Protein backbone atom coordinates (compact mmCIF):
# COMPACT_ATOMS: atom_id res chain seq x y z
CA UNK A 1 0.00 0.00 0.00
CA UNK A 2 1.25 3.40 1.12
CA UNK A 3 4.80 4.55 1.83
CA UNK A 4 5.98 5.81 5.24
CA UNK A 5 8.80 5.79 7.81
CA UNK A 6 8.52 2.05 8.41
CA UNK A 7 9.29 0.98 4.82
CA UNK A 8 11.60 3.94 4.18
CA UNK A 9 14.54 1.87 2.95
CA UNK A 10 12.55 0.42 0.02
CA UNK A 11 13.32 3.62 -1.86
CA UNK A 12 16.98 2.62 -2.18
CA UNK A 13 16.70 -1.02 -3.20
CA UNK A 14 17.18 -2.21 -6.75
CA UNK A 15 13.51 -2.23 -7.84
CA UNK A 16 13.22 0.74 -10.19
CA UNK A 17 10.78 3.32 -8.81
CA UNK A 18 9.83 6.93 -9.38
CA UNK A 19 8.35 9.61 -7.20
CA UNK A 20 5.89 11.91 -8.98
CA UNK A 21 5.16 15.34 -7.48
CA UNK A 22 2.47 17.39 -9.28
CA UNK A 23 2.55 20.48 -7.01
CA UNK A 24 4.29 22.75 -9.55
CA UNK A 25 2.37 21.60 -12.62
CA UNK A 26 -0.40 24.26 -12.55
CA UNK A 27 1.02 27.55 -11.28
CA UNK A 28 -0.72 30.90 -11.32
CA UNK A 29 -0.20 34.48 -10.28
CA UNK A 30 -3.37 36.09 -8.92
CA UNK A 31 -4.04 39.70 -9.79
CA UNK A 32 -6.72 42.38 -9.90
CA UNK A 33 -8.47 43.19 -13.17
CA UNK A 34 -9.21 46.75 -14.29
CA UNK A 35 -12.78 46.24 -13.13
CA UNK A 36 -11.46 45.34 -9.67
CA UNK A 37 -12.13 41.63 -10.03
CA UNK A 38 -9.53 38.92 -9.54
CA UNK A 39 -8.05 36.80 -12.31
CA UNK A 40 -5.25 34.27 -12.51
CA UNK A 41 -2.43 34.33 -14.99
CA UNK A 42 -0.88 30.89 -15.48
CA UNK A 43 2.90 30.55 -15.54
CA UNK A 44 4.97 27.65 -16.72
CA UNK A 45 5.10 24.60 -14.45
CA UNK A 46 6.83 21.26 -14.29
CA UNK A 47 6.19 17.67 -13.22
CA UNK A 48 8.83 16.54 -10.77
CA UNK A 49 9.51 12.85 -11.47
CA UNK A 50 12.51 11.54 -9.58
CA UNK A 51 14.30 8.20 -9.29
CA UNK A 52 15.33 8.32 -5.61
CA UNK A 53 18.05 5.70 -6.07
CA UNK A 54 19.87 7.22 -9.03
CA UNK A 55 18.87 10.82 -8.65
CA UNK A 56 17.63 10.98 -12.26
CA UNK A 57 15.08 13.73 -12.46
CA UNK A 58 12.70 13.76 -15.45
CA UNK A 59 11.65 17.41 -15.40
CA UNK A 60 8.69 17.71 -17.74
CA UNK A 61 8.05 21.37 -18.39
CA UNK A 62 4.36 22.28 -18.52
CA UNK A 63 4.02 25.25 -20.86
CA UNK A 64 1.11 27.60 -20.14
CA UNK A 65 -0.28 26.90 -23.62
CA UNK A 66 -1.50 23.50 -22.38
CA UNK A 67 -4.14 25.29 -20.32
CA UNK A 68 -5.45 27.49 -23.12
CA UNK A 69 -9.22 27.08 -23.48
CA UNK A 70 -9.45 24.50 -20.68
CA UNK A 71 -11.77 24.51 -17.67
CA UNK A 72 -11.22 23.09 -14.15
CA UNK A 73 -7.46 23.49 -14.54
CA UNK A 74 -6.53 22.18 -11.11
CA UNK A 75 -8.27 18.90 -12.03
CA UNK A 76 -6.87 18.78 -15.52
CA UNK A 77 -3.38 19.25 -14.06
CA UNK A 78 -3.64 15.93 -12.29
CA UNK A 79 -4.71 14.24 -15.52
CA UNK A 80 -2.05 16.02 -17.57
CA UNK A 81 0.52 14.94 -14.97
CA UNK A 82 -0.73 11.41 -15.28
CA UNK A 83 -0.64 11.54 -19.08
CA UNK A 84 2.99 12.88 -19.17
CA UNK A 85 4.13 10.25 -16.63
CA UNK A 86 2.56 7.45 -18.64
CA UNK A 87 4.10 8.84 -21.84
CA UNK A 88 7.46 8.85 -20.07
CA UNK A 89 7.12 5.23 -18.89
CA UNK A 90 6.10 4.24 -22.42
CA UNK A 91 9.09 6.03 -23.91
CA UNK A 92 11.45 4.14 -21.64
CA UNK A 93 12.85 0.71 -22.52
CA UNK A 94 11.14 -2.14 -20.70
CA UNK A 95 14.10 -2.82 -18.44
CA UNK A 96 14.02 0.90 -17.45
CA UNK A 97 10.33 1.14 -16.70
CA UNK A 98 9.56 1.61 -13.01
CA UNK A 99 8.13 -1.22 -10.99
CA UNK A 100 6.46 1.33 -8.68
CA UNK A 101 5.36 4.91 -9.04
CA UNK A 102 4.91 6.78 -5.77
CA UNK A 103 2.74 9.90 -5.96
CA UNK A 104 3.29 12.54 -3.35
CA UNK A 105 -0.39 13.60 -3.29
CA UNK A 106 -3.23 11.09 -3.08
CA UNK A 107 -5.30 13.00 -5.64
CA UNK A 108 -2.87 11.63 -8.26
CA UNK A 109 -3.64 7.97 -7.62
CA UNK A 110 -6.74 7.67 -9.82
CA UNK A 111 -5.52 9.84 -12.71
CA UNK A 112 -2.31 7.86 -12.84
CA UNK A 113 -3.85 4.46 -12.26
CA UNK A 114 -6.18 5.14 -15.21
CA UNK A 115 -3.42 6.39 -17.50
CA UNK A 116 -1.37 3.27 -16.58
CA UNK A 117 -4.00 0.61 -17.19
CA UNK A 118 -1.65 -0.62 -19.92
CA UNK A 119 0.96 -1.38 -17.20
CA UNK A 120 -0.85 -3.50 -14.61
CA UNK A 121 2.46 -4.71 -13.23
CA UNK A 122 3.44 -1.12 -12.19
CA UNK A 123 2.23 -0.43 -8.69
CA UNK A 124 0.84 3.07 -8.14
CA UNK A 125 1.38 4.01 -4.50
CA UNK A 126 0.69 6.94 -2.16
CA UNK A 127 2.92 8.02 0.70
CA UNK A 128 2.39 9.36 4.18
CA UNK A 129 5.73 11.20 4.08
CA UNK A 130 5.42 15.00 3.83
CA UNK A 131 8.07 15.35 1.17
CA UNK A 132 9.33 18.80 0.25
CA UNK A 133 9.40 18.40 -3.53
CA UNK A 134 7.27 21.49 -4.06
CA UNK A 135 10.40 23.49 -3.29
CA UNK A 136 12.03 22.12 -6.44
CA UNK A 137 11.28 25.52 -8.02
CA UNK A 138 13.58 27.09 -5.43
CA UNK A 139 16.52 25.41 -7.22
CA UNK A 140 17.66 28.20 -9.52
CA UNK A 141 18.66 26.11 -12.53
CA UNK A 142 15.35 24.19 -12.43
CA UNK A 143 13.28 27.35 -12.01
CA UNK A 144 15.25 28.98 -14.87
CA UNK A 145 14.63 26.28 -17.44
CA UNK A 146 10.93 26.16 -16.53
CA UNK A 147 10.42 29.92 -16.78
CA UNK A 148 12.34 30.20 -20.05
CA UNK A 149 10.50 27.40 -21.86
CA UNK A 150 8.55 28.46 -24.93
CA UNK A 151 7.13 25.04 -25.70
CA UNK A 152 6.58 21.78 -23.85
CA UNK A 153 9.91 20.22 -23.11
CA UNK A 154 11.47 17.40 -21.03
CA UNK A 155 14.78 18.21 -19.30
CA UNK A 156 16.87 15.48 -17.64
CA UNK A 157 18.79 16.26 -14.48
CA UNK A 158 20.64 14.40 -11.80
CA UNK A 159 19.31 16.07 -8.67
CA UNK A 160 22.17 14.60 -6.60
CA UNK A 161 24.97 16.11 -8.79
CA UNK A 162 27.95 13.74 -8.22
CA UNK A 163 27.08 12.88 -4.63
CA UNK A 164 26.64 9.16 -5.27
CA UNK A 165 30.39 8.95 -5.96
CA UNK A 166 30.97 9.60 -2.25
CA UNK A 167 27.74 8.74 -0.43
CA UNK A 168 24.82 6.31 -0.60
CA UNK A 169 21.40 6.97 -2.16
CA UNK A 170 19.88 6.88 1.31
CA UNK A 171 22.25 9.63 2.35
CA UNK A 172 21.85 11.54 -0.90
CA UNK A 173 18.09 11.49 -0.57
CA UNK A 174 18.28 12.64 3.07
CA UNK A 175 20.48 15.55 2.04
CA UNK A 176 18.17 16.49 -0.78
CA UNK A 177 15.05 16.44 1.36
CA UNK A 178 16.85 18.48 4.01
CA UNK A 179 17.94 21.03 1.43
CA UNK A 180 14.40 21.18 0.00
CA UNK A 181 12.71 21.27 3.39
CA UNK A 182 14.95 24.24 4.23
CA UNK A 183 14.20 26.04 0.99
CA UNK A 184 10.48 25.46 1.56
CA UNK A 185 10.46 26.85 5.09
CA UNK A 186 12.61 29.95 4.43
CA UNK A 187 13.92 30.23 0.90
CA UNK A 188 16.03 33.35 1.45
CA UNK A 189 17.91 31.98 4.45
CA UNK A 190 18.28 28.55 2.84
CA UNK A 191 19.77 30.16 -0.26
CA UNK A 192 21.92 32.54 1.77
CA UNK A 193 23.33 29.44 3.48
CA UNK A 194 24.10 27.72 0.20
CA UNK A 195 26.01 30.58 -1.46
CA UNK A 196 27.46 32.70 1.35
CA UNK A 197 31.01 31.63 0.47
CA UNK A 198 31.80 32.81 -3.09
CA UNK A 199 34.69 30.37 -3.34
CA UNK A 200 32.26 27.41 -3.47
CA UNK A 201 30.76 27.26 -6.92
CA UNK A 202 28.13 25.30 -8.80
CA UNK A 203 29.56 23.38 -11.71
CA UNK A 204 27.83 24.12 -14.96
CA UNK A 205 26.54 20.53 -15.08
CA UNK A 206 25.35 20.52 -11.41
CA UNK A 207 22.49 22.04 -9.45
CA UNK A 208 24.15 22.50 -6.11
CA UNK A 209 27.55 23.84 -5.02
CA UNK A 210 30.71 21.71 -5.05
CA UNK A 211 31.02 21.24 -1.27
CA UNK A 212 33.63 19.02 0.31
CA UNK A 213 32.38 16.31 2.69
CA UNK A 214 33.34 18.55 5.61
CA UNK A 215 31.56 21.53 4.09
CA UNK A 216 28.45 19.42 3.50
CA UNK A 217 28.22 18.66 7.23
CA UNK A 218 28.44 22.34 8.07
CA UNK A 219 25.81 23.01 5.42
CA UNK A 220 23.55 20.19 6.57
CA UNK A 221 23.88 21.47 10.14
CA UNK A 222 23.07 25.04 9.15
CA UNK A 223 19.95 23.81 7.30
CA UNK A 224 18.76 21.86 10.34
CA UNK A 225 19.21 24.97 12.49
CA UNK A 226 17.15 26.96 9.97
CA UNK A 227 14.38 24.33 9.98
CA UNK A 228 14.24 24.19 13.80
CA UNK A 229 14.47 27.99 13.89
CA UNK A 230 11.60 28.71 11.48
CA UNK A 231 9.69 26.18 13.56
CA UNK A 232 10.15 28.46 16.57
CA UNK A 233 9.41 31.77 14.86
CA UNK A 234 6.32 29.95 13.61
CA UNK A 235 5.10 28.53 16.92
CA UNK A 236 6.98 30.84 19.35
CA UNK A 237 8.92 28.14 21.20
CA UNK B 1 -52.88 -18.51 -10.46
CA UNK B 2 -50.20 -21.20 -9.96
CA UNK B 3 -49.01 -23.40 -7.13
CA UNK B 4 -45.71 -24.56 -5.71
CA UNK B 5 -46.62 -27.57 -3.51
CA UNK B 6 -44.36 -28.82 -0.70
CA UNK B 7 -43.92 -32.54 -0.09
CA UNK B 8 -43.60 -31.68 3.59
CA UNK B 9 -41.93 -29.36 6.13
CA UNK B 10 -39.65 -31.58 8.27
CA UNK B 11 -37.56 -28.76 9.71
CA UNK B 12 -38.58 -25.45 11.21
CA UNK B 13 -37.97 -22.77 8.63
CA UNK B 14 -38.93 -19.28 7.62
CA UNK B 15 -40.29 -19.47 4.07
CA UNK B 16 -40.27 -16.40 1.82
CA UNK B 17 -42.28 -16.00 -1.37
CA UNK B 18 -41.27 -12.80 -3.13
CA UNK B 19 -41.51 -10.10 -0.50
CA UNK B 20 -43.76 -12.15 1.79
CA UNK B 21 -42.61 -14.54 4.51
CA UNK B 22 -44.03 -16.85 7.15
CA UNK B 23 -42.92 -19.25 9.84
CA UNK B 24 -43.34 -23.02 9.48
CA UNK B 25 -42.79 -25.13 12.61
CA UNK B 26 -40.94 -28.46 12.57
CA UNK B 27 -43.34 -31.00 11.05
CA UNK B 28 -46.19 -28.56 10.75
CA UNK B 29 -48.75 -29.79 8.17
CA UNK B 30 -47.71 -27.43 5.42
CA UNK B 31 -48.01 -28.32 1.76
CA UNK B 32 -46.98 -25.21 -0.08
CA UNK B 33 -48.07 -21.95 -1.63
CA UNK B 34 -51.08 -21.27 -3.86
CA UNK B 35 -52.47 -18.36 -5.95
CA UNK B 36 -49.01 -17.32 -7.18
CA UNK B 37 -49.55 -14.62 -9.85
CA UNK B 38 -48.64 -15.79 -13.31
CA UNK B 39 -46.69 -13.41 -15.47
CA UNK B 40 -43.85 -12.60 -13.13
CA UNK B 41 -40.71 -14.38 -12.06
CA UNK B 42 -40.84 -15.38 -8.39
CA UNK B 43 -38.42 -16.34 -5.70
CA UNK B 44 -39.11 -18.82 -2.89
CA UNK B 45 -36.51 -18.62 -0.17
CA UNK B 46 -35.60 -20.22 3.07
CA UNK B 47 -33.90 -19.49 6.34
CA UNK B 48 -33.74 -22.47 8.69
CA UNK B 49 -34.76 -21.87 12.26
CA UNK B 50 -31.67 -23.74 13.44
CA UNK B 51 -29.07 -21.97 11.30
CA UNK B 52 -29.85 -18.47 10.07
CA UNK B 53 -26.55 -18.93 8.25
CA UNK B 54 -27.32 -19.53 4.57
CA UNK B 55 -30.46 -17.88 3.37
CA UNK B 56 -31.08 -19.68 0.05
CA UNK B 57 -33.82 -19.86 -2.54
CA UNK B 58 -35.08 -20.51 -6.03
CA UNK B 59 -35.92 -18.14 -8.88
CA UNK B 60 -38.69 -19.61 -11.03
CA UNK B 61 -41.42 -18.82 -13.52
CA UNK B 62 -44.51 -20.98 -13.26
CA UNK B 63 -45.10 -20.69 -16.98
CA UNK B 64 -41.89 -22.71 -17.40
CA UNK B 65 -43.06 -25.89 -15.66
CA UNK B 66 -44.61 -27.47 -12.59
CA UNK B 67 -42.30 -27.01 -9.63
CA UNK B 68 -42.49 -28.40 -6.13
CA UNK B 69 -40.39 -28.17 -2.92
CA UNK B 70 -39.15 -31.28 -1.09
CA UNK B 71 -36.83 -31.29 1.90
CA UNK B 72 -33.67 -33.34 1.28
CA UNK B 73 -32.45 -34.74 4.65
CA UNK B 74 -29.05 -35.71 3.17
CA UNK B 75 -28.20 -32.26 1.83
CA UNK B 76 -30.23 -30.59 4.52
CA UNK B 77 -32.20 -28.14 2.50
CA UNK B 78 -35.56 -27.55 0.86
CA UNK B 79 -34.93 -28.36 -2.79
CA UNK B 80 -36.90 -27.13 -5.76
CA UNK B 81 -37.75 -29.91 -8.16
CA UNK B 82 -39.65 -30.16 -11.44
CA UNK B 83 -42.58 -32.56 -11.83
CA UNK B 84 -42.72 -33.65 -15.45
CA UNK B 85 -45.94 -35.69 -14.99
CA UNK B 86 -48.67 -33.11 -15.49
CA UNK B 87 -51.52 -35.23 -14.18
CA UNK B 88 -49.54 -36.44 -11.18
CA UNK B 89 -49.00 -32.76 -10.32
CA UNK B 90 -52.51 -31.42 -10.83
CA UNK B 91 -53.72 -34.34 -8.73
CA UNK B 92 -51.22 -33.59 -5.95
CA UNK B 93 -52.14 -29.91 -5.92
CA UNK B 94 -55.89 -30.46 -5.91
CA UNK B 95 -55.72 -32.80 -2.89
CA UNK B 96 -53.60 -30.29 -0.92
CA UNK B 97 -55.95 -27.43 -1.82
CA UNK B 98 -59.02 -29.43 -0.80
CA UNK B 99 -57.40 -30.17 2.58
CA UNK B 100 -56.44 -26.43 2.69
CA UNK B 101 -52.85 -27.14 3.63
CA UNK B 102 -51.47 -24.30 1.48
CA UNK B 103 -50.90 -20.65 2.19
CA UNK B 104 -52.18 -18.14 -0.35
CA UNK B 105 -49.76 -15.76 -2.00
CA UNK B 106 -51.16 -12.74 -0.23
CA UNK B 107 -51.27 -10.01 -2.85
CA UNK B 108 -53.24 -6.84 -2.11
CA UNK B 109 -55.05 -5.69 -5.25
CA UNK B 110 -53.71 -2.11 -4.93
CA UNK B 111 -50.22 -3.54 -4.80
CA UNK B 112 -47.72 -3.28 -7.67
CA UNK B 113 -44.61 -3.77 -5.50
CA UNK B 114 -43.59 -7.11 -6.95
CA UNK B 115 -44.22 -6.04 -10.53
CA UNK B 116 -42.27 -2.81 -9.89
CA UNK B 117 -39.29 -4.77 -8.42
CA UNK B 118 -39.28 -7.34 -11.25
CA UNK B 119 -40.45 -5.41 -14.42
CA UNK B 120 -37.16 -6.33 -16.33
CA UNK B 121 -36.44 -9.61 -14.46
CA UNK B 122 -36.78 -12.67 -16.80
CA UNK B 123 -36.02 -16.37 -15.73
CA UNK B 124 -34.53 -17.29 -19.17
CA UNK B 125 -32.08 -14.31 -18.76
CA UNK B 126 -31.58 -15.17 -14.98
CA UNK B 127 -30.43 -18.74 -15.97
CA UNK B 128 -27.34 -17.14 -17.77
CA UNK B 129 -26.15 -15.66 -14.41
CA UNK B 130 -26.93 -18.71 -12.21
CA UNK B 131 -25.69 -21.34 -14.72
CA UNK B 132 -27.38 -24.67 -14.01
CA UNK B 133 -29.11 -25.54 -17.23
CA UNK B 134 -30.64 -28.92 -16.30
CA UNK B 135 -33.12 -26.97 -14.15
CA UNK B 136 -35.68 -24.40 -15.26
CA UNK B 137 -35.40 -22.67 -11.86
CA UNK B 138 -32.31 -21.08 -10.37
CA UNK B 139 -30.75 -21.55 -6.91
CA UNK B 140 -29.10 -18.59 -5.14
CA UNK B 141 -27.77 -18.31 -1.57
CA UNK B 142 -26.03 -15.77 0.69
CA UNK B 143 -22.57 -17.10 0.05
CA UNK B 144 -22.44 -17.50 -3.74
CA UNK B 145 -19.74 -15.24 -5.14
CA UNK B 146 -19.72 -13.37 -8.47
CA UNK B 147 -17.49 -13.85 -11.50
CA UNK B 148 -15.69 -10.60 -10.65
CA UNK B 149 -15.14 -11.57 -7.01
CA UNK B 150 -13.38 -14.77 -8.16
CA UNK B 151 -11.02 -12.64 -10.24
CA UNK B 152 -9.96 -10.71 -7.12
CA UNK B 153 -13.07 -19.99 -6.53
CA UNK B 154 -15.60 -22.59 -7.80
CA UNK B 155 -16.95 -21.27 -11.14
CA UNK B 156 -20.00 -23.60 -11.18
CA UNK B 157 -21.65 -21.95 -8.16
CA UNK B 158 -20.96 -18.37 -9.25
CA UNK B 159 -23.21 -15.42 -10.10
CA UNK B 160 -22.12 -14.51 -13.63
CA UNK B 161 -23.00 -10.96 -13.42
CA UNK B 162 -21.78 -8.52 -16.10
CA UNK B 163 -18.32 -7.48 -14.83
CA UNK B 164 -18.28 -3.59 -14.57
CA UNK B 165 -14.92 -2.05 -13.49
CA UNK B 166 -14.47 1.77 -13.78
CA UNK B 167 -10.67 1.49 -13.90
CA UNK B 168 -10.49 -1.00 -16.73
CA UNK B 169 -9.40 -0.78 -20.32
CA UNK B 170 -12.99 -1.70 -21.20
CA UNK B 171 -14.23 1.38 -19.36
CA UNK B 172 -11.51 3.76 -20.58
CA UNK B 173 -10.79 4.63 -24.21
CA UNK B 174 -7.07 5.28 -24.86
CA UNK B 175 -6.63 9.03 -25.13
CA UNK B 176 -9.92 9.81 -23.37
CA UNK B 177 -8.55 8.70 -20.00
CA UNK B 178 -9.81 11.73 -18.11
CA UNK B 179 -12.94 12.21 -20.20
CA UNK B 180 -14.19 8.64 -19.87
CA UNK B 181 -13.33 8.34 -16.17
CA UNK B 182 -15.13 11.53 -15.11
CA UNK B 183 -18.02 11.06 -17.60
CA UNK B 184 -18.74 7.32 -18.06
CA UNK B 185 -21.27 7.86 -20.91
CA UNK B 186 -19.20 5.87 -23.42
CA UNK B 187 -18.86 2.91 -21.04
CA UNK B 188 -22.57 3.07 -20.02
CA UNK B 189 -23.98 3.65 -23.57
CA UNK B 190 -21.56 2.16 -26.17
CA UNK B 191 -19.87 -0.66 -24.21
CA UNK B 192 -22.56 -1.67 -21.69
CA UNK B 193 -26.06 -0.59 -22.89
CA UNK B 194 -25.11 -1.11 -26.47
CA UNK B 195 -22.39 -3.94 -26.72
CA UNK B 196 -23.38 -6.43 -23.92
CA UNK B 197 -26.87 -5.41 -22.62
CA UNK B 198 -28.22 -4.28 -26.18
CA UNK B 199 -31.13 -2.26 -24.58
CA UNK B 200 -31.90 -0.49 -21.21
CA UNK B 201 -34.49 -3.22 -20.36
CA UNK B 202 -31.71 -5.82 -20.19
CA UNK B 203 -29.40 -3.41 -18.20
CA UNK B 204 -32.31 -2.69 -15.80
CA UNK B 205 -33.05 -6.46 -15.54
CA UNK B 206 -29.65 -7.36 -14.05
CA UNK B 207 -29.70 -4.23 -11.84
CA UNK B 208 -33.11 -5.46 -10.50
CA UNK B 209 -31.92 -9.09 -10.16
CA UNK B 210 -28.75 -7.96 -8.31
CA UNK B 211 -30.80 -5.93 -5.82
CA UNK B 212 -33.23 -8.71 -5.08
CA UNK B 213 -30.43 -11.21 -4.44
CA UNK B 214 -28.83 -8.67 -2.11
CA UNK B 215 -32.03 -8.09 -0.20
CA UNK B 216 -33.37 -11.61 0.05
CA UNK B 217 -30.11 -13.49 0.52
CA UNK B 218 -27.80 -10.71 1.73
CA UNK B 219 -25.62 -11.73 -1.17
CA UNK B 220 -22.81 -9.26 -0.89
CA UNK B 221 -21.57 -9.57 -4.49
CA UNK B 222 -25.06 -8.83 -5.76
CA UNK B 223 -25.12 -5.73 -3.62
CA UNK B 224 -21.85 -4.55 -5.21
CA UNK B 225 -23.38 -5.40 -8.66
CA UNK B 226 -26.65 -3.49 -8.03
CA UNK B 227 -24.53 -0.53 -6.76
CA UNK B 228 -21.99 -0.64 -9.61
CA UNK B 229 -24.81 -0.50 -12.17
CA UNK B 230 -26.44 2.54 -10.43
CA UNK B 231 -23.06 4.37 -10.19
CA UNK B 232 -22.26 3.83 -13.89
CA UNK B 233 -25.64 5.50 -14.82
CA UNK B 234 -25.34 8.26 -12.15
CA UNK B 235 -21.78 8.94 -13.43
CA UNK B 236 -22.74 9.27 -17.10
CA UNK B 237 -23.45 12.80 -18.38
CA UNK B 238 -25.46 11.42 -21.31
CA UNK B 239 -28.26 9.07 -20.41
CA UNK B 240 -31.53 8.75 -22.40
CA UNK B 241 -34.26 10.71 -20.60
CA UNK B 242 -36.42 7.57 -20.42
CA UNK B 243 -33.77 5.55 -18.70
CA UNK B 244 -33.30 8.17 -16.03
CA UNK B 245 -37.02 8.32 -15.49
CA UNK B 246 -37.29 4.56 -15.37
CA UNK B 247 -34.21 4.28 -13.08
CA UNK B 248 -35.82 6.71 -10.63
CA UNK B 249 -38.89 4.46 -10.50
CA UNK B 250 -36.86 1.29 -10.12
CA UNK B 251 -34.71 2.57 -7.29
CA UNK B 252 -37.68 4.17 -5.60
CA UNK B 253 -39.46 0.85 -5.18
CA UNK B 254 -36.23 -0.82 -4.18
CA UNK B 255 -35.61 1.75 -1.48
CA UNK B 256 -39.25 1.54 -0.48
CA UNK B 257 -39.13 -2.24 -0.02
CA UNK B 258 -35.76 -2.57 1.76
CA UNK B 259 -36.16 -3.53 5.45
CA UNK B 260 -35.48 -0.47 7.57
CA UNK B 261 -33.10 -2.47 9.76
CA UNK B 262 -30.94 -3.81 6.92
CA UNK B 263 -30.17 -0.41 5.39
CA UNK B 264 -26.78 -0.08 7.11
CA UNK B 265 -25.25 -3.03 5.23
CA UNK B 266 -27.22 -3.03 1.96
CA UNK B 267 -26.78 0.64 1.10
CA UNK B 268 -23.40 2.06 0.11
CA UNK B 269 -23.08 5.55 1.54
CA UNK B 270 -20.48 6.68 -0.99
CA UNK B 271 -22.49 5.47 -3.99
CA UNK B 272 -25.77 7.01 -2.87
CA UNK B 273 -24.40 10.39 -1.78
CA UNK B 274 -22.47 10.58 -5.02
CA UNK B 275 -25.46 9.51 -7.09
CA UNK B 276 -27.89 11.87 -5.42
CA UNK B 277 -25.68 14.88 -4.71
CA UNK B 278 -22.51 14.98 -6.81
CA UNK B 279 -23.13 13.04 -10.02
CA UNK B 280 -24.36 14.29 -13.37
CA UNK B 281 -27.75 12.83 -12.54
CA UNK B 282 -27.95 14.46 -9.09
CA UNK B 283 -31.05 16.23 -10.35
CA UNK B 284 -32.75 13.40 -12.24
CA UNK B 285 -33.84 10.98 -9.45
CA UNK B 286 -36.53 13.00 -7.75
CA UNK B 287 -38.55 10.14 -6.38
CA UNK B 288 -35.55 8.11 -5.28
CA UNK B 289 -34.01 11.13 -3.57
CA UNK B 290 -37.22 12.08 -1.76
CA UNK B 291 -37.68 8.63 -0.30
CA UNK B 292 -33.98 8.25 0.57
CA UNK B 293 -33.99 11.59 2.42
CA UNK B 294 -37.20 10.88 4.33
CA UNK B 295 -36.39 7.28 5.30
CA UNK B 296 -32.61 7.18 5.57
CA UNK B 297 -31.38 10.78 6.11
CA UNK B 298 -28.69 9.27 8.32
CA UNK B 299 -26.82 7.67 5.42
CA UNK B 300 -26.70 11.19 3.96
C1 LIG C 1 -24.93 -11.54 -21.98
O1 LIG C 1 -24.69 -10.47 -21.12
C2 LIG C 1 -25.35 -10.57 -19.91
C3 LIG C 1 -26.83 -10.58 -20.28
N1 LIG C 1 -27.46 -9.27 -20.14
C4 LIG C 1 -28.69 -9.07 -19.53
O2 LIG C 1 -29.17 -8.00 -19.46
C5 LIG C 1 -29.53 -10.17 -18.91
O3 LIG C 1 -29.62 -9.75 -17.57
C6 LIG C 1 -30.67 -10.12 -16.88
C7 LIG C 1 -30.46 -10.89 -15.81
C8 LIG C 1 -31.51 -11.17 -15.01
C9 LIG C 1 -32.73 -10.67 -15.33
F1 LIG C 1 -33.70 -10.84 -14.53
C10 LIG C 1 -32.95 -9.93 -16.45
C11 LIG C 1 -31.91 -9.64 -17.24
Amino acid sequence: GAMNSSNYAELFNNDIKLFVDDTNVYRVTVHKTFEGNVATKAINGCIFTLNPKTGHLFLKIIHTSVWAGQKRLSQLAKWKTAEEVSALVRSLPKEEQPKQIIVTRKAMLDPLEVHMLDFPNIAIRPTELRLPFSAAMSIDKLSDVVMKATEPQMVLFNIYDDWLDRISSYTAFSRLTLLLRALKTNEESAKMILLSDPTITIKSYHLWPSFTDEQWITIESQMRDLILTEYGRKYNV
Amino acid sequence: MNTVPFTSAPIEVTIGIDQYSFNVKENQPFHGIKDIPIGHVHVIHFQHADNSSMRYGYWFDCRMGNFYIQYDPKDGLYKMMEERDGAKFENIVHNFKERQMMVSYPKIDEDDTWYNLTEFVQMDKIRKIVRKDENQFSYVDSSMTTVQENELSDPAHSLNYTVINFKSREAIRPGHEMEDFLDKSYYLNTVMLQGIFKNSSNYFGELQFAFLNAMFFGNYGSSLQWHAMIELICSSATVPKHMLDKLDEILYYQIKTLPEQYSDILLNERVWNICLYSSFQKNSLHNTEKIMENKYPELL
